[PDB]
């Protein structure tokens, strides 16, 4: 049921009916790389720069395209070092 | 070793193609195991190395190479004094590691020229003729039609036969067809038929026509093996038996010194 | 292409059987009875002749390029 | 029709329908209708008397063919809008005698029903015992056998060829295989299969093969390339001439074994050419102005493609240049991979190659040559697979090559079954076998007979691919075919889909960033345009703000580079900002 | 190499690129004149 | 035209930015391999030889680095760069003293791959998570890859001729995530459906079956023979179920040394009676169909796909949730290695002897066939007599077909049943589909009963030839052998009528598998 | 688009004896690549004077 | 002359369409291949219906 | 011994320079064949 | 091509031995024996010699991988009789067993070939 659900409330979660395709994703906020896949890179592309917009980059695509870590999956996080913890580390 | 067991052989076929023979009071393991040195582990005399440097055959060169090698090669009692061409002090090949043989046939008449094993003239007069070259003294016998060639056509090649395994390719395997059959009557039930009744009646059986099995036998195992070996020329089915028998012998017998290394080696 | 040295399942030399094969069929002799008195007793070493292409006959008909 | 069978409207396809609750006659005398011979029926009885087969018969000494039959008006060309308007009868044998009357008014009769299958679909034996989508993918496979495929093959320089060393005729074969002349130019073997299940080698779809039969010659073959090199003269002193290029005295030699070439520039016939190896040898001329004149282009073979040199011929083209085509010939046995099906829809893959010692055996020594698997045709009902097997025991056993027309009501399974078990078989063809690596015997008995298999023409030597860090391209710098047979695998869009699914963002990165295109460049934090000057002498420096102290290091693909640079090109300015 | 170890792009501005940023990041200083590749 | 070069597929974004080449792949026909765990794959010597991975000198593989770039390109176990401190990259092949090159801390030595090394393997098209799962290799040689068989039912792989693909991970990074997080071990349980993935396939499944019938006894060298091949074993002969007269071990012994731990579980064998759980006999079960796993112990059963074969609340399914990724991928290489050794004893077939039923059910077949070729007489001339009435909501055409579908309906599923029970415990078919590995019911029917009505777009075979079905059948003809029914059973032969129509059938069937490979990743693709 | 979308790809009654009902490309162009029957023969063309 | 019209082989027209098995042979051709492509830079055309 | 041409249709070994109106002698033909070579070439007879 | 040379079947390699010999912890007197670049034919004849004693426990032999050549088998005897003494009685067994077959074969030749 996870599924299911998960679906029909992504398609069912701005109040209309989204079609759940590039249709939808014209009608998003997604960013200008976002929708620079889709179908017509150079025109979105012109649209955005004539507008002057900017991609968070907080995206799976965007990252990905980027050549950076996408932010899910295990780059959700970001790791430190410990130096007290390195302490009891001798060898 | 108080544990082995005294089997008793006793024969029934002694054709100069064939030997059959019943091999009683011995476990399933060992017979099946001499089957398998026949098939594979006798050694044969067979061709491992062609050279054509004149070949007009409507036959590529590999083809003639191939279908030569599988010449069946007398081999009776000079593969015991030839030695591996691997283990030989030697530089790919010396009259004791090899049989040089020369081929050389072109047809200069209309008719075609069956290019046979008569063709095949070897170096060692008895150690090996090519089979079905057996002898004169005492049917076209061409062991092969190893090339048909017509008018122009020639070849030449130059072969040299080495010893080997038939683990090592189907060249070097004695045995036409290793015949194997225990429990003719199917007494102790490996095979459990669907309606027994249809199923035909083994040569060897000692059964009666309104019977189609033999009874169950609980307490009883394998024994009384039938064989039945051919040959392909390359060595006659006596020998075949013997030097299979040798065989697994030197087999065991270096595994016995190696495992004796091995654990006089080991604390 | 032509009969081959020896059968493919139980190394029966068969390659020397094919024109003794021939002449007992242009003898009145049926493929049986043929394949008998030639001494395969098998289902492999009977395949052998009982199904083969001698095609190299078909291709000796053409010329060859050295003379 | 009473001119159309004999003459005065050719007697080929003038068709007429009269079709007659529309009231209409329409005769058609034009091209591209597709007609068939059917027989007459006159008053429920042929036309066809023992006479016409008996003159038919002796057709060679008589001057009596087909055309006379149909000159005779017992056979006509009927079309498809005229069999609309003909009552037909399959075999007259029956639907021509007396019972309770289906049809009294026949007015034609099929010459036999296994002429509505063509060619590649005649080849299937007893193809009405087999599921029909098997049938269709045996027409399939059956296109891709390997065989001789003209007997003119050594004077053919084809591209790619195959040639089974020793094809065989089929064992069971269709009536029907005379006339497309498949016991003359066969594609298969007559291999010995038992439906086992040995060792699991041969499950979902594989096969065992056995060693000592592939070491004998059972379905080996030859791959024939055929390499083509023209010698042009393009432009004035721009000649390309075939010649062996020494060394320097010549520049652009590649670094390649040239003791292969003879001083004409080709290879001769009989040397084991490899990957490293230049089977042409072409040297340009410079344009003589701006090492000698002569630069280096030689032809040379991929490691995909080894062998031994067949034929080498030269020869004028069309073109009129000098023009060679050599032929490399490479053996190949089969082995681990290699595609093999029978004539019924069942293809499979060796999965291992065990030896005659290790194969089952039946009473007599019978090995197996191939070992199919059970599963294969429950979910198939390939049941013409199993009768092709008994029939061909039947077959093997009497001498005769057995008959499997497709509409054949004189053969019958129960028949096949009372014939094998008159020579001292199994009546429905199983066999009690035993284990080779045991001795003992196997429980259940396992069918057993002669198979007709064919080897189809995707061997596993002409698949692999592997690219490590290989031939990178210009443009892109993406990866590119090179000499070695890889350039690369997509990672497309559903892999990367299913990476995100996994939730591995690193194996992600590596697999689209630095296994494919890695790339940094200097960006200015101020303006985001990349356009850093970045120097050895250690000076970063942005033009466009004057600004050398506040550049940074980005990795991105020269992809994604490539692509702010077009877009750059376009006065769109891409600014990464790493702020 | 040496500049500010890579960092990370958080954020893409897009804009038209003005003519004097163009000049100015331009590395032909006159800008190209000559429609030929190469002359010696 | 620039704008042209950043445009649809083989453009930028999606083609050169989206999804790329990658260096470190490979792609080879898949061969079974019975003998190998779950999460290995068997790569030849050539894709092993050419594919390497950066492998950094710590001062622990220092000693054998430096063998490694020692031995060279040239021989299998190997290195083909040796990359320095600052970043140069050395080539092994054209070093002119390779002895001279000595490597320090720091260093890479990019190696071949070797036994051990963990790859991500992939079949086209990837359309779930369980296609890019990763293994362990093994360089065995011949130039094919190899991959067990519970592992083809998440790859939707068959061994006849596909290709599948094999990325290797290029750092430690990269190799850990893959290790903990996409191996093949971690990936029986789909979030999906909640079921194992991958379960016991065909040829083990009916060994099982076959095995764990109650009468299957093996005894002392047999015994022996298998325990030598389960690798979660103790060491310690179990008592055998019958002692005397003569030491026999029975099948569900042997069995419950390879069940992982203590699994309590409870499952139905596909030929149970369903009013067996209800009278007496509910627990000590007159034909073995019911399974119980009682502490690790096959108490009682028989296995089949119901038991250990991707479903809930499977053996195997239980087994990973109690036992762990570990002890359940070992869970299927004993299985596999134990059954498929004792089929070498025991054999699996199929022949002519199954596709053919006793005389009294082929004529009761026929007798069955007859009366409803008759019925559908009393139907036509029940139409023609203008006496049928319309089923409430149906034209008379509809009633019609209706009626006439029902009783040939009726008739292939009482032939089907008469030939089922036809059958003898040794058939294969049989064993077949009650185990679980391959055909339903319905095939055993076609071989030996009626092969049905061929329908073609829902409906009889249409009147397309003028208001007849083919130019042998006479005009209006509705009757079973006029539009679709073959009476014949496959090993019987088709009539040529019935052999076009089945035809006619079929190819509707390969024009439905040709639609759905092209629709495969539309849906996925739209709502990802 | 000539052939406006009747269904080509299924077999059709009227193709008995004139196309072979089990051969056809299993790929994308299945029932569109059609091979000829054994006995089939087309027309070559008559004046109909 | 107005053209090079490109000739089915084994037509009416071709220079193999009366020639026995023995004279295919001599001019090094299959005397079982059947005929109906054109040769068209030395590449086999056949024209599907 | 320069490089050894054969004629497709006459056979005549016809023995050809680099520079060569590649036509045979005595038979116009222009279709030839190179001679086999005379390096030995060794085939394992498996 | 990645295809074994089939010499590789019989023929050792390098330096690698012939029968090594480990020691399984899991039970009391067990052994394991890897015999290399061996097969079936030297496997069941003694793994079926080493079980018609009465002190060997478990006798029992194993191919690893058809593909490879190698052979493993285990050997857990009685408190009294160790693992080693077991298998080279079983190899004196055996060797014993074909020598005398041997013999009794050229008998039987010979009287076959004459005495009848
Ligand atoms: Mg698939
Ligand atoms: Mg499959
Ligand atoms: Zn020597
Ligand atoms: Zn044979
Ligand atoms: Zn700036
Ligand atoms: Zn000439």
């Amino acid at each position: 049921y996870r599924h299911l659900a998960l679906l029909c409330d992504t398609m069912t979660c701005r109040g209309h009916l989204m079609a759940i395709t590039r249709h939808g994703v014209n009608r998003q906020d997604t960013g200008p790389l976002m929708k620079c896949s889709f179908e017509e890179t150079v025109d979105v592309l012109m649209e955005a720069a004539a507008h002057g917009e900017s991609d968070p980059m907080k995206g799976v695509s965007e990252n990905i395209m980027l050549g950076q870590l996408a932010p899910a999956g295990t780059g959700c996080f970001d790791l430190l070092l410990d130096a007290e913890k390195c302490k009891y580390g001798m060898e | 070793m108080p544990y082995a067991n005294q089997p008793t052989v006793r024969i029934t076929e002694l054709t100069d193609e064939n030997v059959k023979f019943i091999i009683e009071n011995t476990d399933l393991a060992v017979a099946n195991s001499i089957r398998r040195v026949f098939i594979a582990e006798v050694p044969i005399i067979a061709i491992d190395w062609v050279q054509i440097d004149a070949n007009s055959s409507v036959l590529h060169d590999e083809f003639i190479a191939h279908r030569l090698g599988l010449i069946p090669l007398i081999s009776d009692d000079i593969v015991d004094k030839l030695q591996y061409s691997r283990d030989c002090t030697c530089e790919e090949f010396c009259p004791e590691c090899s049989v040089e043989f020369t081929l050389d046939v072109r047809c200069n008449e209309d008719q075609t020229r069956h290019v046979t094993s008569r063709d095949l003239i070897s170096n060692s007069p008895r150690v090996i003729p090519v089979t079905s070259r057996n002898r004169d003294n005492d049917v076209e016998q061409d062991d092969i039609l190893i090339v048909k060639l017509r008018k122009g056509q020639e070849l030449r090649l130059r072969a040299y036969a080495k010893k080997g395994f038939g683990k090592e390719h189907a060249k070097w395997n004695p045995t036409a067809g290793v015949a194997f059959e225990y429990d003719p009557d199917n007494a102790l039930r490996h095979t459990v038929y669907p309606k027994p009744e249809e199923w035909p009646k083994s040569e060897y059986s000692e059964l009666d026509e309104d019977e189609s099995q033999a009874p169950y036998d609980p307490n009883g195992k394998p024994e009384r093996f039938y064989y039945n070996v051919e040959s392909c020329g390359s060595l006659r089915p006596e020998t075949i038996v013997l030097s299979a028998l040798s065989g697994l012998k030197k087999k065991l017998s270096d595994l016995q010194t190696q495992l004796s290394h091995e654990i006089q080696s080991d604390v | 292409m032509i009969i081959p040295v020896r059968c493919f399942t139980c190394g029966k030399i068969v390659g020397n059987k094919w024109e003794a094969y021939l002449g007992l069929l242009q003898a009145e002799y049926t493929e049986g009875d043929a394949l008998d008195a030639l001494g395969l007793k098998r289902y492999c070493c009977r395949r052998m002749l009982l199904a083969h292409v001698d095609l190299i006959e078909k291709l000796l008909n053409y010329a060859p390029l050295e003379k | 029709r009473k001119l159309r069978r004999q003459m005065d409207i050719i007697v080929s396809e003038v068709s007429m329908i009269r079709d007659i609750r529309e009231r209409e006659i329409r005769i058609y005398t034009d091209a591209g209708r597709i007609c068939r011979p059917l027989l007459i029926v006159e008053k429920q009885k042929l036309l066809l008397k023992k006479r016409h087969i008996d003159q038919l018969k002796e057709r060679e000494y008589n001057n009596y063919s087909w055309q006379d039959l149909v000159a005779s008006g017992v056979v006509e060309y009927i079309d498809t809008l005229e069999e609309e308007t003909v009552m037909l009868a399959m075999t007259p044998d029956d639907l021509q005698e007396k019972e309770v009357a289906y049809c009294s008014t026949y007015t034609h009769c099929e010459i036999h029903p296994s002429m509505i299958l063509g060619v590649c679909a005649s080849i299937i034996p007893f193809p009405d015992h087999n599921q029909s989508p098997r049938n269709t993918y045996q027409s399939a496979m059956g296109k891709q056998a390997m065989g001789v495929y003209i007997t003119n093959f050594h004077v053919r320089m084809d591209t790619l060829a195959h040639v089974l060393y020793y094809p065989q005729k089929p064992l069971v074969t269709t009536r029907s295989m005379e006339y497309l002349r498949f016991r003359e130019l066969p594609a298969g073997i007559n291999s010995i299969v038992a439906i086992a299940s040995y060792t699991g080698y041969n499950q979902e779809d594989s096969v065992i093969m056995n060693r000592s039969a592939v070491d004998r010659g059972f379905f080996r073959s030859v791959f024939y390339r055929s390499y083509k090199e023209q010698e042009s003269k393009k432009g004035f002193d721009q000649e390309e001439v075939f010649e062996k290029p020494t060394r320097e005295t010549c520049q652009g030699m590649r670094h390649a074994i040239y003791d292969k070439l003879d001083d004409d520039g080709l290879i001769a016939p009989g040397v084991r050419v490899s990957g490293d190896d230049v089977i042409i040898g072409k040297t340009v001329t410079l344009p003589e102005n701006e090492r000698y004149t002569k630069r280096d282009c030689s032809t040379f073979l991929r490691t995909s493609e080894t062998g031994i040199v067949d034929q080498v011929m030269v020869t004028l083209n069309q073109e009129g240049y000098k023009f060679c085509k050599i032929r490399v010939r490479s053996v190949r046995i089969p082995q681990i991979g290699d595609k093999f099906a029978s004539r019924h829809g069942q293809k499979g893959t060796c999965g291992i190659q065990y030896r005659q010692e290790d194969m089952p055996f039946t009473c007599e020594g019978i090995t197996p040559d191939i070992i199919i698997n059970p599963h294969a045709i429950p979910s198939r009902m390939t049941i013409g697979h199993l009768i092709e097997c008994l029939q061909g025991k039947v077959s093997a056993n009497k001498g005769e090559i057995g008959d499997a027309t497709p509409f054949n009501d004189a053969v019958n399974v129960q028949k096949i079954s009372n014939l094998l078990s008159d020579y001292g078989y199994h009546l429905r063809g199983n066999e009690v076998l035993y284990n080779g690596f045991t001795g003992r015997k196997i429980t259940s008995q396992i069918f057993i007979g002669p198979t007709y298999y064919q080897r189809l023409k995707h061997m596993v030597d002409d698949k692999i691919h592997s690219r490590a860090r290989g031939p990178i391209q210009i443009l892109n710098r993406q990866p590119m075919e090179g000499r070695s047979r890889d350039g690369g695998l997509r990672f497309g869009e559903m892999e990367r889909d299913c990476q995100i699914a996994h939730g591995a963002a690193q194996f992600l990165r590596e697999r689209l960033f630095e296994a494919s295109d890695p790339y940094q460049v200097h960006v200015c934090n101020l303006c985001g345009i990349m356009a850093i000057a970045n120097t050895r002498t250690h000076t970063y420096e942005c033009r466009g703000c004057r600004n050398k102290t506040q550049i940074s290091l980005v990795r991105m693909p020269y992809a994604c580079k490539l692509l702010f640079q077009e877009l750059m090109s376009m006065s769109i300015a891409p600014r990464m900002m790493s702020v | 190499d040496s500049a500010c170890p890579l960092r990370t792009i958080k954020r893409v501005q897009f804009g038209v690129l003005s003519p004097d940023e163009l000049k100015r990041m331009s590395v032909t200083e006159g800008g190209i004149k000559y429609p030929e590749t190469t002359e010696g | 035209s620039l704008k042209q070069r950043l445009k649809g597929k083989e453009g930028r974004v999606r083609g050169n930015l989206m999804g790329k080449r990658v260096d470190f792949s490979a792609r080879t026909v898949i061969t079974p391999d019975p003998n190998l765990s779950i999460d290995q794959v068997g790569v030849p010597r050539s894709i092993a030889a050419n594919m390497t991975f950066a492998e950094i000198v710590t001062p622990f593989n220092i000693d054998r680095l430096q063998e490694l770039v020692r031995r060279g390109n040239s021989q299998y176990p190997g290195a083909k760069y040796i990359i320095r401190d600052n970043g140069d990259r050395i080539d092994l092949r054209f070093h002119p003293k390779p002895s001279d090159l000595h490597l320090q801390t720091g260093y890479k030595v990019e190696r071949h791959m070797c036994d051990g090394d963990i790859v991500i393997f992939n079949r086209q098209p990837t359309l779930h998570k369980m296609s890019m799962m990763g293994h362990r290799v093994r360089i065995l040689p011949w130039s094919t890859f190899r991959l067990n068989l519970s592992v083809t039912t998440p790859y939707n792989a068959d061994f006849d001729g596909d290709e599948m693909n094999l990325h290797l991970p290029q750092s430690l990074e990269t190799r850990a995530e893959i290790q903990e997080l996409a191996m093949v071990p971690r990936m029986i349980v789909t979030p999906q459906s909640n079921r194992p993935v991958m379960g016991i396939v065909q040829d083990t499944l009916t060994a099982v079956r076959k095995f764990t019938k109650r009468d299957v006894f093996l005894e002392r060298g047999e015994v022996m023979n298998l325990l030598m091949f389960l690798s979660t074993w103790d060491g310690k002969v179990p008592q055998p179920a019958i002692l005397k007269p003569r030491p026999l071990w029975t099948g569900k012994q042997i069995f419950s040394l390879i069940i992982p731990g203590h699994i309590n579980c409870i499952r139905t064998h596909s030929t149970h009676p369903d009013d067996e759980d209800s009278g007496p006999y509910k627990h000590i079960s007159p034909g073995d169909t019911k399974v119980v796993v009682e502490n690790g112990e096959l108490i009682m059963g028989i296995l089949c796909k119901k038991s250990l074969g991707t479903s809930a609340g499977s053996l195997v399914h239980i087994s990973y949730l109690e036992m762990g990724h570990d002890i359940t991928r070992l869970f299927y290489s004993n299985i596999q290695t134990v059954i498929n050794n004792w089929l070498l004893i025991e054999g699996h077939t199929i022949g002519i002897g199954d596709s053919i039923a006793d005389s009294k059910t082929y004529q009761d077949i026929q007798n069955t066939i007859k009366k409803a070729k008759q019925d559908v007489i009393e139907v036509i001339e029940k139409a023609h007599n203008n006496e049928l009435e319309p089923t409430p909501g149906n034209t008379l055409r509809q009633t019609f077909e209706n009626q006439v579908n029902r009783i040939l309906n009726d008739a292939r599923d009482k032939t089907g049943s008469s030939a089922q029970k036809s059958l003898s415990e040794y058939n294969n078919f049989k064993s077949m589909v009650v185990s679980g590995a391959k055909g339903s019911k319905i095939n055993i029917s076609q071989v030996i009963a009626v092969v049905g009505q061929q329908n073609v777009e829902g409906k009889r075979i249409p009147f397309g030839f003028k208001h007849r079905t083919l130019p042998h059948f006479i005009k209006d003809d509705y009757g079973p052998e006029s539009r679709g029914f073959v009476e014949n059973s496959y090993l019987a032969g088709l009539t040529p009528t019935e052999f076009f129509f089945h035809a006619m059938g079929g190819r509707e069937g390969l024009i439905d598998t040709a639609v759905k490979t092209a629709e495969t990743g539309y849906i996925q693709r739209r709502l990802i | 688009r000539d052939g406006k979308l009747a269904k080509p790809r299924q077999l059709h009654n009227t193709l008995w004896g004139m196309v072979c009902p089990a051969e056809t490309p299993e790929g994308h162009a299945v029932g569109l690549v059609k091979n000829l029957a054994l006995m089939a023969y087309i027309s070559v063309g008559s004046q109909p004077s | 002359f107005i053209g090079k019209i490109p000739i089915m082989l084994r037509s009416t027209y071709c220079l193999l369409n009366g020639l026995t098995d023995r004279d295919l042979c001599e001019l090094n051709e299959c005397p079982l291949d059947p005929g109906g492509y054109f040769i068209i830079n030395g590449s086999e055309k056949v024209l599907i219906a | 011994q320069p490089m050894i041409y054969i004629c497709g249709e006459c056979h005549t070994e016809n023995e050809i320079k680099s520079r060569d109106p590649i036509r045979c002698r005595e038979c116009g033909y222009r279709i030839m064949y190179k001679k086999r070579t005379k390096r030995l070439v060794v085939f394992d007879a498996r | 091509m990645n295809a074994p040379p089939a010499f590789e079947s019989f023929l050792l390699f390098e330096g690698e031995k012939k029968i090594t010999i480990n020691k399984d912890t899991k039970v009391p007197n067990a052994c394991l024996f890897t015999i290399n670049k061996e097969d079936h034919t030297l496997g069941n004849i003694i793994k079926s010699q080493l079980l018609k004693d009465p002190q060997v426990l478990f006798a029992g032999y194993k191919v690893p991988h058809p593909l490879e050549h190698k052979i493993i088998i285990r050997v857990q005897t009685t408190p009294d009789y160790s693992p080693q003494e077991a298998f080279t009685n079983a190899i004196t067994d055996l060797i014993s067993e074909l020598s005398l077959l041997e013999e009794r074969f050229r008998v039987a030749i010979k009287d076959k070939q004459e005495g009848i």
